[PDB]
């Protein structure tokens, strides 16, 4: 009764993409 | 040329060419900048600030306090780059490249021994070059920042300071924060009359002394988003190209004609047309809304004082309950209102208020708070007005909003703003805020005659009487007389016909049966809905019978005679 | 740092000074005026705020003018005052305003309204607009700060309080206390509104507030409301809002001692005072000059004056 | 489907690797309902944790080697797959997908496999979220047109919060209830598994001791299931044996409940 339930969202845990260091 | 001038450029040697702004007032952030410079260990100073207050300004004007002369001799002729970060990455394909590329750049310093390096956007150094492998700016950097084996100046914002700088807490120890503060309007007139020389140059057009004043005046309080001196040198180069773009003169109006096309919030002098018609607002408003004479000339009388110049710039420019009778033009001239500031009733941001009957739906006035869903959205009420601040706001039926609903927008109707929940002031101070509440037959015991005092007093008791101190205007509103359902016959007749019988037909009524609906819609206790339902019992659903028989259908004029 | 001795006869003169915008309210102005000078001088407990106050009494009576008076004499402007008002916060979870998401939680990189402004500048006057109008667990939260000037954050870092004048202006007072004549027989102003009445605000901030937040604050002031020879005073400074800016290009607007006179008759209330003289010169003095400054009845190159024709 | 992500589970029944499953042959019956379908033929094992829900399918491995087949399930090889296994190793962006679209490719090339993926309620955002690409976005298209036959497994809460709260997921999932097994089911489980019980420990198991492994496992234990909680009775009580070393009684199986449970004596 009337207690709010709080949705509490978190933080996006997303990929990340890469800057490649070049070899021969 | 050389490492150095590969990857930033020389900023005092682009001061001797004078192609730097010059810099007036800063001289207690120069002075600490180079106080900071000249310590031993940590010689580096990062200039945070609010995006606007001309934290590269400092270092733009430190960079001609070097060749100016005006520079202490343990700062005497050092070169200050500028470094690009983005210049330094760029290219580094291979290994060791990014690392190399600065490392000759601090090679060369430490070889040269009068370089001030000046790395814009310090929060981009942790990061950059950051990849699979390699290590970053940052963690190359952190050994020579704190032992003092280089001079760097940072520039970044407060945001970024915190989000990026101070989440690397090694970083941010090994810089010393100089605040670059926003500086006021006595400031801003100075930086303003020294940029009036760069200005005169690149427009072709002179700007005035006033120009400079009001342009830094009128940034203040009708922006809130950007800060002193870029906003109110937005004004000026704006209205320096707005004289370059019809060839003289960048007048005191020039410049609140340029923020007035800007924010939407009409600031200038008014023209022929527009003086006679708000002082024709009455007589204009009273085209929609029939009767409710003190109503509109208590709502007419705000928009004179915003457009007279006799806004109170704290104060929003109209709050205002509009409670009364359920009926007799509360939302209609809030409607009318919108209409006649901005051509539509579409422009009025009407919050409704009986969507909010318990406490957690103020979340939406404001959004969520950090950590919830929703916060990327930051409110459906701060957000109408942070494109629009001028506006007319209406909380439609302000009565069925939960008790601290509009114990929510108590700073809103003093101070002019609400905190968002993502952390934005917004200015309802342009705005026009109207409160409708709905304030049936007799009241308890014996009266003579039969009203306002019981709908005063009735908002005393409902509304907090903090929220009803800050209301401008409580007008409770008129029964509409009989005389006034006449006239508003004429008007509900006139939105079927030409709007909605542009069918190649004409609506004509006879004055007897204008007569017969006011007669049918006169009720003083609801007032112009019954009305409305009468003309949609007698008029426009006989019509609608009469159009899908073809009784009289399209490329006919219809009269209506009287029915008994 | 050591006192400039313009800066200290400026502190010796703080009242003074503060009563260029605070019209009455004698032992308000001076308890606030205490609090900057026990910090100045060194006598500081470091261990607890600057000042702890709480500005009950009736709503818009100078609550909030002094502290925008107390940062426009330490600051020169009210863009100073972190105001992050409390009647918004009606919910338990908006306290993640003041201190930010925990990290791992939406908006903990940008969180903190009130802790990343008081992080920036620690000596900092903090205004807590209506502070009964907030949930009952910021308090508890707010308590942190009344005892130590340390708050931990949502990012789970502290912040300095020990040097801020922390202000609670609190609506609390409005009950019968926003009516004028309380309950029953007694004599008049004075004796049924402030010694019938005060004890009454005292009460309700009693009953409203555990009694650990009020112990460690260190001034709770109820307000008085205005007296007649508090709003002549006021119709003087708030007409320099209209005849300043509003009216300082190419106008000049003087008032009689006869139109004066009338703004503090029409403008009074023995309840307040400072909103509805706002409203009355908005209404008869600065909605009249709308209609002539448009209609150009008064011009730029004139000085308008205002009077009374009817006595 | 490479060994890498999971095993062939019909290579295991042809080499007798799985365990003997006596009892189940009805749910049996009912993957090999759903499997046999043109459409949506993806039977989701729902039952609480520990109930057989492998046991069933283990089962299934050794019915495509014994011939049980409906002739559409006939040398289908039933690579059993961690989802998870797939998602462990992904920090940048296309590390889940590129294994997830080569054993796919593994499936559309070689042309009889049937996955088993256990932990469907993982399936719901198993890359970074629904918008972004996960495995309930790219397996969906060929889950409704019958081109890939997937054995799932939840439990019911898994089903309920994850599939039944997910739009098009229901439809693609046809649910088989596993159900908890009773006690004399539960015996007959232990009947059969005990050939690999005596040969693994090297002891005897006698007959005393399952009927108690299935009685003292309801009395005592509530928070795991029976088709586990008694099969661990048995495995533990050889385990013990061959430790302190040989026959396991209704005695062996006794001091190893106590070891768990707050049982003093
Ligand atoms: N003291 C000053 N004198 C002259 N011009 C100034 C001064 N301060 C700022 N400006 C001007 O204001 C504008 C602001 O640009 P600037 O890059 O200096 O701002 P900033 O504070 O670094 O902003 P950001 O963080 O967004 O880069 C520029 O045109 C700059 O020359
Ligand atoms: N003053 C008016 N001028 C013109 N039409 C009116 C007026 N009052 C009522 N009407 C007619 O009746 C309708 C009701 O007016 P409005 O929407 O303002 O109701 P209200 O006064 O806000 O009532 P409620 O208490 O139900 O909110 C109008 O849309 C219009 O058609
Ligand atoms: N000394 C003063 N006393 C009272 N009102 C004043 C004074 N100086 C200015 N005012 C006017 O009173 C308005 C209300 O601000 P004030 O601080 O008086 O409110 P408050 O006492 O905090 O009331 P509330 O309970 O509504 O918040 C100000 O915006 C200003 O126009
Ligand atoms: N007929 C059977 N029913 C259920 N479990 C069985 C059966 N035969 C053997 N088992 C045992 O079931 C276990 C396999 O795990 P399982 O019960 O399928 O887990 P889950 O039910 O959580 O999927 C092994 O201990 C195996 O020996
Ligand atoms: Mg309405
Ligand atoms: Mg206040």
């Amino acid at each position: 009764m009337k207690v709010l339930i709080l949705a509490c969202l978190v933080a996006l845990a997303l990929a990340r993409e890469l800057e490649e260091l070049n070899v021969p | 040329s050389l490492v150095l001038d590969q990857f930033g450029r020389n900023l005092t040697a682009a001061a001797m060419e004078g192609k730097l702004d010059p810099v007036i007032g800063r001289e207690k952030e120069i002075e600490r900048v180079m106080q900071v410079l000249s310590r031993r260990t940590k010689n580096n100073p990062v200039l945070i600030g609010e995006p606007g207050v001309g934290k590269t300004a400092v270092v733009e004007g430190l960079a001609q306090a070097i060749v100016h002369g005006e520079v202490p001799e343990t700062l005497k002729d050092k070169q200050l780059y500028t470094l690009d970060l983005g210049s330094l990455v760029a290219g580094s394909r291979y290994r060791g490249d990014f690392e190399e590329r600065l490392k000759k750049v601090l090679k060369e310093i430490n070889t040269r021994g009068d370089i001030i390096l000046f790395i814009d956007a310090l929060h981009t150094l942790v990061g950059a070059g950051a990849a699979e492998g390699a290590i970053d700016a940052a963690s190359i950097l952190k050994p020579k920042l704190a032992r003092g084996e280089l001079q760097t100046i940072g520039a970044t914002t407060l945001d970024e300071y915190r989000k990026y700088i101070e989440k690397d807490a090694a970083l941010e120890r090994r810089f010393q924060p100089v605040q670059v503060g926003e500086p006021t309007v006595e400031h801003t007139i100075e930086i303003l009359k020294g940029l009036r020389d760069r200005y005169e140059a690149h427009h072709r057009v002179s700007i005035t002394d006033a120009a400079m004043v009001a342009a830094a005046t009128l940034a203040d309080r009708y922006i809130n988003d950007r800060f002193l001196p870029d906003k109110a040198i937005d004004l000026i180069d704006e209205a320096g190209a707005r004289m370059r773009i019809r060839r003289a003169e960048v007048d005191d109006e020039q410049i609140a004609e340029v923020l007035g096309n800007w924010t939407g919030i009409p600031v200038f002098k008014l023209t022929e047309a527009e003086t006679t018609r708000l002082l024709r607002m009455e007589e204009e408003l009273h085209k929609r809304i029939i009767g409710q004479e003190d109503a509109v000339k208590a709502v007419s009388k705000a928009i004179r004082r915003t457009r007279a110049g006799l806004k109170d710039p704290k104060r929003p420019s109209g709050s205002f309950i509009f409670a009364g009778p359920s009926g007799v033009g509360k939302t209609e001239l809030s409607k009318a209102l919108a209409n006649f500031l901005f051509g539509d009733d579409d422009a009025l941001i009407q919050i409704d208020m009986g969507e909010f009957h318990d406490r957690f739906t103020a979340s939406r006035l404001f959004g969520a708070p950090p950590g919830y869903v929703g916060y990327e959205e930051g409110g459906q009420l701060t957000e109408k007005v942070r494109r629009k601040p001028f506006s007319v706001v209406l909380f439609d039926a302000i009565e069925k909003a939960h008790q601290e609903i509009y114990n929510s927008l108590l700073q809103v109707l003093e101070d002019g703003r609400l905190t968002d929940g993502q952390g934005r002031t917004v200015d309802f101070k342009n705005t026009v805020l109207i409160f409708t509440s709905n304030l049936k037959p007799v009241g308890l015991g014996f009266s003579k005659g039969g009203m306002k005092q019981k709908v005063n007093d009735e908002l005393k008791k409902h509304f907090r009487p903090e929220f009803l101190n800050r209301i401008d205007d409580i007008i409770v509103f008129h029964q509409l007389t009989r005389e006034e359902i006449i006239r508003m016959v004429d008007l509900m007749i006139s939105r079927v016909a030409g709007q909605l019988k542009s069918k190649d037909m004409a609506l004509v009524l006879t004055d007897a049966a204008k007569a017969l609906l006011a007669k049918r819609g006169f009720d003083p206790v609801l007032g112009a809905r019954p009305l409305r339902r009468t003309i949609q019992r007698e008029i426009e659903d006989q019509l609608s019978e009469k159009i899908l028989f073809e009784e009289v259908g399209p490329g006919q004029v219809v009269t209506v005679d009287v029915d008994n | 740092f050591k006192l400039t001795e313009a800066e200290t006869t400026r502190l010796l003169r703080m009242e003074e000074e503060l009563h260029k915008r605070i019209i009455g309210q004698e032992d308000a102005v001076k308890a606030v005026s205490k609090a900057i000078r026990r910090t100045r001088a060194g006598l500081k407990d470091p261990k607890r705020p600057s000042g702890s106050f709480i500005f009950a009494g009736p709503s818009g009576v100078g609550k909030t003018e002094l502290s925008k008076a107390l940062a426009n004499f330490l600051f020169g402007d009210d863009d100073a005052l972190i105001q992050i008002d409390m009647g918004e916060f009606h919910d338990r979870f908006t306290a993640s305003r003041l201190f930010g998401a925990p990290p791992g939680y939406v908006g903990y990189e940008e969180g903190g309204q009130l802790t990343e402004k008081v992080r920036r500048k620690p000596f900092s006057v903090v205004l807590f607009d209506a502070i009964e109008k907030a949930h009952q667990e910021i308090y508890n939260s707010l308590l942190q700060v009344l005892e130590d000037g340390r708050l931990t954050d949502g990012q789970g870092r502290t912040v300095d309080f020990k040097n801020t004048v922390l202000i609670f202006t609190s609506n609390l007072g409005t009950s019968d206390i926003s009516k004028p004549v309380g309950l029953g027989f007694s004599k008049g102003g004075g004796e049924n509104d402030y010694e019938r009445m005060k004890q009454k605000v005292n009460d309700e901030l009693k009953k409203h507030f555990r009694p650990e937040f009020l112990n460690r604050i260190d001034d709770i002031i109820v307000f008085h409301q205005l007296t007649r020879e508090e709003i002549i005073r006021m119709v003087d400074l708030m007409i320099s809002r209209v005849a300043g800016q509003l009216k300082s290009k190419d106008m000049a607007l003087v008032l009689t001692d006869a139109a004066k006179a009338l703004l503090a008759k029409r403008g009074f209330d023995p309840v307040l005072g400072a909103r509805p003289l706002r409203r009355t010169i908005q209404r008869e003095i600065e909605d009249q000059l709308s209609e002539k400054i448009l209609f150009e009845e008064v011009g730029p190159g004139q000085v308008v004056t205002v009077d009374v024709d009817n006595w």
